[PDB]
């Protein structure tokens, strides 16, 4: 049962307690193409809708 | 002083910020005009406060955060609030139309939008700051803007402010009190894409929240104004550190330097204890013995897990009011002989313990007693994977079927990021049991 | 600021869309004249929704009233409700559209259909942020049926990023106008599927069963069938018109509601369907009681894919979901398993008009495909001879666009098939 | 209407209480792996404990306890009686035991040789036995045969002082065995089920001679194979505690309950006392319960050793209905109530 770092101030203190010791260019890449994905998949859309 | 910039992202994180910044003012003596009488030095000063407040020559404390979402109904509420005259309008982001609880259109359609204008009013922030030291990112994980925007978000503060730590304040989604169906794919798909710009991430689970309020609170339904009085009790007590004097958590590194020894496993679970219900006219005050051994009863934990069938890799007790160290260690030494703490190997056994005098603040005409002393524990254990398991088995329901995968591909993701994020998931979850199991 | 666009067309299309506008705007608190004088601020919370703020702080209805003869929209506007439209939303002609699919979307109804589309385009362009369409329409009928969806074909070409979504009343030959029905139905429903984000599957034929057996009603009268429709309307928007933590938007909806793009045929149910109170146990056994749907589809056939429930007045939510809990156990094999949580529950502290507490019911189930297939097995009926045909080729259709959407029917019993074992 | 789900397809004991709770009609069975259920009757390894209780509106309950594999593992067992204070390393009702890891992979190996010399050493009977989970077994009374038998596996090999003063039933000069059925419910109210069954040896003990391990081992499935007087005796080498405590006092001039039950009880009491603060579902968001089958052996002085606890045992045929009900009046309809208790409940302090 070993404390050790033990600091104290005004507002409070602190310590530690020890019980054993240890055994920008490709993000708009993907951005845009996911825009062009939608534009294609609107772009089928009004093809489409053009026949 | 180095300063904290906060950062709430959808109807949860911006709802939760609410709270947050409500019990920050009455913690630090600030009115709602933003006026802070005991604060001697006028438009300036460093003191710990100051992290998290800027200060005018007129005196007002504006707080460093920034808000931000698809919809205006949220934001809305506080640009009229109570606290409407804390924030600048330009603190107070919106667009016209949400994500419809969608990925895909946080991250790309909508937030591609948007995004530059955020970052712009997160460096006007930044420009006002000597020496930040990073973010906090409160959101959820089920929204399509908590979910969508903020790791887009997270993804540019990275290449923005690379040397900058992040923390997260995350709600994991519960289906009691949602009313969602793809919040599984959402969640993955955004701590897919966030594990590694995030140093350190508290989640909070509703169901958790929820059952509290019911139990302690004697709450029959509660409502989202319930859960996040309590989300803020939880997240001040774990930036109590960052605003008062003291040496533990002194700034967003130590809470990796404390709590994530590895990078991936950077979960820590939060155990908050005492939570009494106001209306009981009189209760007995528990010792420090009673309180930190309720930081090992699930009943008080944010995520709902069995620590007995984990281990730990670091614990930290923070405690707030009458709490001197002879009696923590004193209930540290009772608690070993008792209770299923199973450390790692290659980690020491013990605690970090942090003290500060102050009890803590209730807000006026709330659902939480006035204790005389608590404590969160943060402990990082293998016990949270049980979370990201039920997350994922969900996930694996839908997306074999691609159940509800159109509304995302849709909106430019392709289906491979599906599997792509799910397979990160399942080397998460293989990490915890590598480090826990044997 | 989430503007909807109501456009109704044809004679049962305006007069459900009339009962509707007359059943929210009493919630609401406008009277026949646009003013308000309700007592509550969760009536013009989200007002704008439906309504735009006129002059004088009135509240015209977002709504354009289409139709190929004026008979149907003579009513509406001599009505006592009429007057609270909008003047220039009436665009109709003159011809009719004599119960064909083929006058609505090719001929009569295609000279029409762009002056229709100026009056929504009108109405768009002063919306702050448009959510998208509804519809309300029949499909056995020649206007609402053909010039509906042709409509909503021109709407998603002009609007492709707006959720569309349509109140579509299928004929049933209990309550039949003509024997064409069929084929109006047939070829309107292919439409639904590639256009419409949410069709709500009102049959006449469930609504008659709901009118003569349940409500005790000898000689159903349309107006009788439509005040159901009107209930459940008000209902299945609830979670729209009113404020909360159910207030969303359509396409958010739609997104936990349609878990695969062209399975989006909706069984909507109400209930109470006599002073006595309803007990909560009542109202939600009902709720998922087939009588109680107005589909006429058996939930027991099929399995669900989502489920909604809108429960409205004053009441306790912790007995609502003990009871929907026993609801759910009792009914465990029906709700597909590999859809985690996907029967939700909201409140609306608002009760309709005379009324402690309705339940309203939003249900994706595959069951509705035998709706499809009553459709179906009627209109080879009458193709298998060739039978009544002469009223499509004469305006310039060919059989080949029969057999098409014959397969397209067929195509669409099979997919829902898929997903039921 | 209360849900449950099957989960494991071979337990015996189980397949009898879903059986028994259809007979209810207030019990409705689903799919494997529908989530929304009230009880569970889980996969032996592998059971998905983590996703448990986390259903509104569910209460959920488990037929097993999460942890007690410390309990049913061979090695488990030994560790956890040397480590746990509880039970100490002198623990006086259980064999003398040393975990033994095969070479080809902590270990004991030298504290069991220094502690098997000092018996050579002093003429002290020095019979031992290996043994492992994945059984294979082999009775020697030469250190070198059984470490070299753990070295020809591939798995945890145990060791442990085999009795070589076994009580003898007569007449047929043999061993056996007892099994007690024990149920621990979600309160951790621990219940012994008043029934038990003695596995007998159908043939005479010769312990000049421990190749034949017949006479040695008691399995029901070691007499009814190599065996010949299988059956002989008592029916299925199965003798009932009304026979064992009147053979106890026309031979001994004492019974059941003071010469073997007493220490039966204290033994179960220790044991599962002793992980409770571990496996208890106390204030957890979800309930366990289980059947564990707790095997005894009997030396000459009658004094009760346990050898193992097995947490996933079968039953004697003519209980299999005595017991499954049981288990549905004390383990599950405590939980999830319908519209003379056969169990003996050993007190203790929680
Ligand atoms: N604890 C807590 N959780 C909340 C709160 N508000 C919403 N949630 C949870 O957040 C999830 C829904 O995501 P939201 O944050 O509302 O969605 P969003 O971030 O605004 O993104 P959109 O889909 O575009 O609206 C659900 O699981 C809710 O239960 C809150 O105020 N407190
Ligand atoms: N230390 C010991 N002394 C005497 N006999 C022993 C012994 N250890 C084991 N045995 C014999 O071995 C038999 C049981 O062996 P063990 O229980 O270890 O194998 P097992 O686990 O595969 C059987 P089960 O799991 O079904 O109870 C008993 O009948 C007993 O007679
Ligand atoms: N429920 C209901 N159904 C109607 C109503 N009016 C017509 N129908 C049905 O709609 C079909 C006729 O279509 P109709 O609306 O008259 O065609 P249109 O006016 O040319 O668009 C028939 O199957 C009728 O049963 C109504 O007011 N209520
Ligand atoms: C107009 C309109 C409203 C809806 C709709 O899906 N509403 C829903 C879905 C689920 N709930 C509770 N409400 O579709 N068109
Ligand atoms: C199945 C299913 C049904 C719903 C549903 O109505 N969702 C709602 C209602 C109101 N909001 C904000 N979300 O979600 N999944
Ligand atoms: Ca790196
Ligand atoms: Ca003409
Ligand atoms: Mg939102
Ligand atoms: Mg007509
Ligand atoms: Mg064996």
């Amino acid at each position: 049962m070993e404390v050790i770092e033990l600091n104290k101030c005004t507002s409070g203190q602190s310590f530690e307690v020890i019980l054993k010791p240890p055994s920008l260019e490709e993000i708009q890449k993907k951005l845009e193409a996911a825009e062009e994905r939608r534009k294609y998949q609107e772009a089928e859309l009004l093809k489409h809708l053009a026949e | 002083m180095r300063e904290c910039i906060s950062i709430h992202v959808g109807q949860a994180g911006v709802q939760i910020g609410n709270a947050c910044w409500e019990l920050y003012c009455l913690e630090h003596g600030i009115q709602p005009d933003g006026q802070m009488p005991s604060d001697k030095t006028i438009g300036g000063g460093d003191d710990s406060f100051n992290t998290f407040f800027s200060e005018t020559g007129a005196g007002k404390h504006v707080p460093r955060a920034v808000f931000v979402d698809l919809e205006p109904t949220v934001i809305d509420e506080v640009r009229t609030g109570t606290y409407r005259q804390l924030f600048h309008p330009e603190q107070l982001i919106t667009g016209k139309e949400d994500a419809a609880n969608n990925y895909a259109r946080g991250h790309y359609t909508i937030g591609k939008e948007i995004i530059d204008l955020v970052l712009d009013r997160i460096r006007k922030l930044a420009d006002q700051c000597t020496g930040l030291q990073g973010f906090l990112v409160f959101h959820s994980f089920g929204g399509g803007t908590g979910s969508g925007f903020t790791s887009l978000l997270m993804e540019r503060l990275s290449v923005d402010y690379g040397k900058k730590s992040k923390l997260e304040f995350s709600i994991y989604p519960a289906p009691q009190v949602s009313t969602a169906v793809v919040e599984p794919y959402n969640s993955i798909l955004t701590t897919h894409t966030t594990l590694e710009h995030s140093d350190c991430a508290f989640m909070v689970d509703n169901e958790a929240i929820y059952d509290i309020c019911r139990r302690n609170l004697d709450i029959e339904r509660p409502t989202y104004t319930n859960l996040n009085r309590l989300i803020s009790q939880i997240v001040s007590s774990i930036t109590a550190s960052l605003r008062f004097d003291g040496a533990l958590n002194v700034d967003l590194t130590e809470f990796q330097t404390n709590l994530v020894p590895y990078p991936r496993i950077h979960f820590p679970l939060a155990t908050y204890a005492p939570v009494i219900s106001a209306e009981k006219a009189y209760h007995e005050q528990l010792s420090v013995a009673e309180i930190t051994n309720a930081c090992f009863e699930p009943a008080n934990q944010m995520v709902k897990c069995d620590p007995r069938h984990g281990k730990y890799m670091a614990c930290c007790l923070l405690y707030r009011g009458d709490v001197v160290p002879k009696d923590v260690n004193a209930a540290i030494a009772t608690i070993k002989t008792k209770r299923s703490i199973q450390f790692v190997d290659w980690c020491p056994t013990g605690f970090k313990v942090g003290i500060n005098y102050q009890p803590p603040t209730v807000v006026p005409g709330g659902d939480l007693a006035k204790v005389q002393r608590a404590v969160c524990m943060l402990s990082n254990t293998t016990a949270i994977a049980e979370a990201w398991a039920r997350l994922d088995h969900k996930f694996d329901l839908m997306y074999a079927k691609r159940a509800f995968v159109h509304w995302y591909v849709g909106e430019g993701m392709e289906e491979g990021e599906f599997s792509e994020a799910r397979e990160d998931m399942a080397a998460l979850e293989k990490d915890y049991e590598e480090v826990g199991v044997d | 600021m989430r503007e909807i666009v109501h456009i109704q067309a044809g004679q049962c299309g305006n007069q459900i869309g009339a009962k509707f506008w007359e059943v929210i705007s009493d919630e609401h608190g406008i009277d026949p004249t646009g003013s308000y004088h309700g007592d509550s601020d969760l009536q013009l919370e989200r007002i704008n929704v439906y309504y735009n703020e006129a002059t004088g702080n009135k509240y015209v209805p977002r709504a354009i009233l289409v139709d190929l003869e004026p008979g149907t929209m003579d009513s509406v506007r001599s009505g006592p409700f009429g007057q609270i439209f909008r003047p220039d939303n009436f665009v109709f002609g003159q011809s009719g559209a004599g119960n064909n699919w083929a006058k609505g979307h090719y001929t009569e109804g295609a000279e029409l259909v762009d002056s229709v589309l100026d009056v929504v385009r009108k109405e768009s362009e002063s919306c702050d942020c448009l959510q998208g369409f509804q519809l309300t329409h029949s499909l056995g009928g020649g206007t609402g049926s053909g010039m509906g969806t042709l409509l909503i074909s021109k709407i998603r070409e002009e609007y492709p990023d707006r959720i569309m979504n349509t109140f579509s009343v299928m004929p049933s030959p209990k309550v039949s106008d003509t024997v064409v029905e069929p084929y109006n139905a047939t070829l309107s429903v292919h439409q639904l599927v590639e256009n419409t984000d949410e069709t709500y599957c009102i049959d006449n034929e469930a609504l008659y069963d709901i009118c003569f057996r349940t409500l005790k009603l000898t000689t159903p009268t349309y107006g009788d069938l439509n005040h159901l429709v009107s209930a459940t309307m008000s209902g299945v928007t609830t979670c729209l018109r009113f404020p909360g933590q159910l207030n969303a938007d359509l396409r958010k909806l739609a997104v936990n509601m349609v878990p695969f793009p062209r399975l989006h045929f909706f069984m909507p149910g109400f209930a109470p369907l006599q002073y006595r109170a309803l007990t909560v146990p009542e109202l939600t056994q009902q709720m998922f009681d087939s009588k109680n749907m107005m589909a006429a589809c058996d939930p027991r056939h099929g399995r669900y894919l989502t489920v909604a429930a809108i429960f409205r007045g004053r009441m306790s939510m912790k007995e609502v979901d003990e009871q929907m809990l026993n609801v759910q156990n009792k009914n465990s094999s029906y709700f597909v398993e590999w859809i985690p949580n996907n029967v939700k529950t909201a409140v609306c502290d608002i009760p309709p008009r005379g009324l402690k507490m309705s339940a309203t019911f939003i249900g994706n189930s595959t069951a509705i495909q035998e709706l499809f297939k009553r459709i179906s097995e009627q209109f080879t009926a009458m193709f298998r001879r060739k039978a009544f045909l002469h009223w499509y080729t004469g305006e310039g259709m060919d059989e080949m666009e029969f057999t098409e959407a014959e397969s397209n029917m067929n195509d669409l019993v099979s997919e829902y098939q898929q997903y039921q074992d | 209407m209360y849900t449950f789900v099957v989960r494991d397809e071979n337990s015996s004991v189980y397949a009898e209480v879903s059986r028994l709770l259809l007979a209810t009609g207030q019990w409705k069975r689903l799919r494997k792996d529908n989530p929304r259920f009230n009880l569970m009757l889980g996969e032996r390894n592998r059971l998905p404990f983590g996703r448990l209780g986390h259903e509104p509106g569910l209460v959920q309950l488990v037929n097993y306890y999460r942890g007690a594999d410390k309990l049913c593992r061979k090695a488990s067992l030994v560790k956890l009686i040397k480590t746990s204070p509880e039970l100490s390393e002198s623990c006086t009702w259980f064999p003398e035991s040393y975990v033994i890891y095969p070479t080809n992979l902590t270990d004991e190996r030298e504290v069991f040789l220094a502690a098997y010399n000092r018996r050579r050493e002093g003429r002290e009977g020095n019979v031992w036995i290996a043994k492992s989970s994945a059984g294979g077994i082999l009775i020697s009374s030469e250190a070198s045969e059984l470490l070299d038998f753990i070295d020809e596996q591939g798995q945890v090999h145990v060791i442990q002082k085999y009795l070589e003063k076994p009580l003898l039933l007569e007449p047929g000069h043999r061993k056996f065995d007892i099994r007690s059925w024990v149920l621990v419910d979600h309160l951790y109210n621990i219940y012994l089920y008043r029934e038990g069954v003695l596995r007998t040896s159908s043939e005479p003990y010769n312990s000049a001679n421990f190749q034949d391990k017949t006479c040695h081992l008691t399995n029901h499935c070691i007499q009814k194979e190599y065996s010949k007087n299988y059956g002989r005796y008592e029916e299925g080498n199965e003798m009932f505690f009304e026979e064992f405590n009147q053979y106890l006092m026309d031979a001994l001039n004492t019974t059941l309950e003071n010469s073997i039950l007493l220490q039966i009880k204290h033994i179960i009491r220790s044991c599962l006392m002793c992980i409770e603060p571990a496996i208890s579902t106390k204030h957890l968001h979800y309930q366990s319960f289980q059947l564990f089958g707790f095997d005894f052996m009997v030396d000459e002085e009658l004094k009760v050793w346990l050898i193992e606890v097995n947490g996933a045992p079968a039953c004697a045929q003519k209980l299999y209905a005595e017991l499954c009900q049981g288990i549905v009046d004390v383990a599950i309809s405590s939980v999830f109530p319908l519209a003379t208790s056969i169990f003996i409940k050993l007190h203790h302090h929680h």
